[PDB]
């Protein structure tokens, strides 16, 4: 049900195409690294939603 | 998708573009002369021969152009023969409005005509404005533009 | 490629072409080492065509190195453009936000013209575009891989 | 307008022509026809009093059609529109109560010399480390119609404010509108009574959709929009936004409930988003070497793109390949020598009557006479896949 409709707690649309994640307890705007142990690859997403 | 709309009888978005047509009086071709002078400034005289516009003009007036005024006075066609003893309004030069031409000779652009000087660069109306109601209220009435004081005391 | 996964790359030669964009602009020639067709514009063979992702400490938002070194001739459009004049060919480059060099500024291979992803979500993802011949492509791989600029 | 010229005021064919009756009066006795001879000052004198004399007296008809759309009409006159914008505040961190961008706020480009002000007040909420709010140009004019994430500077430094950007561009932004367009808006308003044939509905959808929408209007259209079933008492109705793409169903209920006062009782009315044809052109054409290669694709560009308006297109109508190569040639310093439309060089028709064409990509192939083919692919829709 989440889509271009729901605003996210930073206070913009979700985009859910966008690198972007939704993090407990960070700040908004806090750049994180997140490595899958699979295949080594990781990815910087900034947390914008709680 | 598409929805159906049905006819209805009052809603308010129709309500703001049903005003359309507004008939306003302002500035054109025909709207010039509409300021007329009474006969306070007026002179009652009759047309004799040897008459003319150009005469009346340099005798009341002073001005060989200045027989519009008169036409414009008495709402003729200078070029329609006038009948002997009628009577023709002549304005009186005590009695008239300057068409002495108004200029701002300090101007970004050096110089510039205006004509009323209430809507040109020299109205300040505007000018510190605070919009609290307080203050245009005190525009409206007395023209109020500055306020004198601003102590916290 | 936009229908095949992205993959991790070290050099041109390890490569796909990219789709036939808006008007299949791009023809399709065999090369010596490419491990796949070699994407190129209409009538400009010279002229390679390539869409590929910028990352650093994997982050898809960081700033986009110069490919090649000449005069600023175009910024902005309706994608995010930046036009190089490099004196005997042009490099175009389609998808940059955050532009931060001005027409008919003179750069040097390895300027930062701008940033891949605007922070202020505008779209919040996309690839980078890149038109330029063989060589510059290469080297700008390879100094992407390896730092060297 | 084209109002019939009176008497004839050009300077010099007054002189000439004075002379000329001179010598038919006199019967023979004034021979100095000469336009620039010893009589060219008195004629000269008398000519300038007369041309500046029957200039003011050939404006007579104007001033009364004038004087009637002015007066009786009141119609505006509209000294230009103001770019707007849709900006994009950000915040440093997220703070325990609301935040406010005050109005009025100033912003720009990295040049500096583009420079925008928020509508209003923007009120962040706490929590929120985000807000929009929209901007207008500081003044009039074409020039303040900017891209995408072009404005981003804001001069003062206001506290706990990270970044501004705009996510639309800067759009409508015009120094004066054109007399033909003014006079249509005129005529319009002289007949919109009662809305009843297709032009009826059209412009009064897009009156009240705004400068720069789209509306098509198809009798007897019902949801199922087959032309082979007409249902009496309908009327469809096909929307394109002011931003140029097919309306957003706030839009489409805003025109529904501005039209229903005013349409036919008893009659239906259906609203739609219109549909958009994706032009690709190529064009081979050579150079008369007045211009350089990229003057010559930009000039073709804006000609395109104004060939291409929403508000120069008519939905439903097919693209015409002569028309567009005119339009193209009337850049100048060209010679088209091929122009290929969709992979073809035929004309186009629209898939449905309410299709509007928008042009997507041009190829230029642009020979000269010394022989440098110039080569060069422009995207021109907002594709983030290109």
């Amino acid at each position: 049900g989440f889509d271009s409709s729901d605003l996210t707690a930073n206070g913009e649309r979700f985009n859910p195409e966008g690198i972007t994640a939704a993090h407990e307890s960070l700040p908004f705007g806090t750049l994180v690294k997140v490595t899958w142990a699979v295949n080594n690859k990781s990815v910087v997403v900034r947390i914008n939603d709680r | 998708t598409t929805q159906e709309f049905l006819s209805k009888n009052k809603t308010i978005e129709s309500e703001l573009l049903d005003l359309l047509i507004k008939p306003n009086t302002d500035d054109s071709i025909l709207t010039r002369n509409k300021q007329a002078i009474a006969d306070r400034d007026l002179f009652d005289i009759e047309w004799e021969p040897g008459q003319s516009l150009n005469k009346l003009a340099t005798e009341y007036l002073g001005d060989s152009f200045a027989w519009q005024i008169i036409a414009d006075a008495n709402g003729i066609d200078p070029t329609k023969e006038i009948d002997i003893g009628a009577g023709l309004k002549v304005p009186d030069q005590k009695a008239l409005e300057n068409s002495i031409k108004k200029f701002i000779v300090n101007s970004p652009t050096g110089k510039q005509l205006i004509s009323d000087a209430k809507q040109s660069i020299l109205n300040l109306i505007g000018v510190g404005d605070s919009n609290t109601e307080f203050s245009k209220t005190l525009k409206d009435c007395i023209g109020k533009v500055v306020n004198f004081s601003f102590d916290n005391t | 490629r936009s229908g095949r996964t992205v993959k991790k790359i070290t050099s041109l030669q390890q490569s796909y072409e990219h789709w036939r964009g808006t008007g299949g602009y791009t023809a399709y020639k065999q090369l010596s080492g490419f491990s796949s067709p070699v994407s190129y514009m209409k009538g400009r063979p010279n002229q390679l065509v390539y869409d590929f992702i910028l990352q650093q400490n994997g982050n898809q938002s960081c700033p986009v190195p110069s490919p090649a070194s000449g005069r600023v001739v175009a910024t902005g459009g309706s994608n995010g453009m930046v036009k190089i004049d490099t004196g005997g060919g042009e490099v175009r480059l389609l998808h940059m936000s955050n532009i931060r060099v001005k027409p008919g500024q003179n750069v040097i291979r390895g300027t930062i013209l701008g940033t891949q992803a605007s922070v202020g979500g505008t779209s919040t993802g996309t690839h980078l575009h890149i038109e330029a011949n063989q060589f510059i492509l290469e080297s700008y791989v390879q100094s992407l891989v390896t730092g060297n600029w | 307008l084209n109002a019939p010229q009176l008497v004839v005021d050009d300077y010099e064919q007054l002189i000439i022509d004075s002379l000329v009756h001179t010598n038919v009066v006199s019967n023979g006795e004034f021979t100095d026809l000469d336009a620039s001879g010893f009589m060219r000052p008195f004629a000269g004198t008398m000519a300038y009093a007369g041309s500046e004399l029957l200039y003011k007296a050939n404006l007579a008809s104007i001033a009364a059609a004038k004087s009637f759309f002015k007066n009786v009409l009141g119609v505006p006159e509209d000294t230009g529109t103001k770019a707007t914008t849709t900006l994009q505040f950000g915040l440093s961190a997220s703070l325990s109560t609301d935040f406010i961008v005050p109005i009025n706020f100033q912003v720009s480009d990295l040049s500096g010399t583009l420079r925008f002000y928020t509508i209003g007040n923007l009120v962040i909420p706490a929590g929120a480390t985000f807000g929009t709010i929209e901007a207008i140009a500081e003044d009039i004019g074409e020039k303040y119609n900017v891209s995408a994430n072009f404005i981003d500077q804001y001069s003062t430094p206001l506290t706990y404010l990270q970044y501004v950007t705009n996510i639309r561009p800067a759009t409508n932004g015009r120094s004066g509108e054109t007399i033909d367009n003014l006079i249509e808006r005129c005529a319009q308003i002289i007949r919109i009574r009662n809305p009843v044939s297709a032009l009826d509905f059209e412009q009064l959808a897009e009156l009240t959709m705004g400068e720069g929408s789209r509306c098509k209007a198809i009798g007897l259209l019902g949801i199922n929009k087959i032309v082979t079933d007409p249902q009496p008492g309908v009327v469809h109705l096909f929307l394109l936004d002011v931003n140029g793409n097919p309306a957003d169903p706030v839009t489409i209920s805003t025109v529904g409930a501005t039209l229903q006062p005013r349409i036919m009782l008893g009659t239906r009315l259906l609203i739609s988003p219109m549909e958009v044809l994706n032009i690709e052109l190529e064009l081979i054409a050579l150079s008369d070497s007045s211009k350089t290669f990229q003057q010559l694709a930009d000039d073709i560009l804006e000609a395109l793109k104004v060939f291409f308006n929403p508000a120069n297109l008519t939905p439903g109508e097919p693209v015409l390949i002569e028309e567009v190569k005119f339009a193209i040639r009337s850049v100048g310093g060209l010679s088209i020598s091929y122009l290929q439309m969709n992979d073809n060089a035929i004309n186009i028709p629209m898939p449905n009557q309410w299709t509007i064409p928008r042009f997507s990509y041009i190829g230029f192939e642009l020979t000269d006479s010394e022989g440098t083919v110039y080569r060069d692919n422009v995207v021109t829709v907002t594709n983030p896949e290109e």
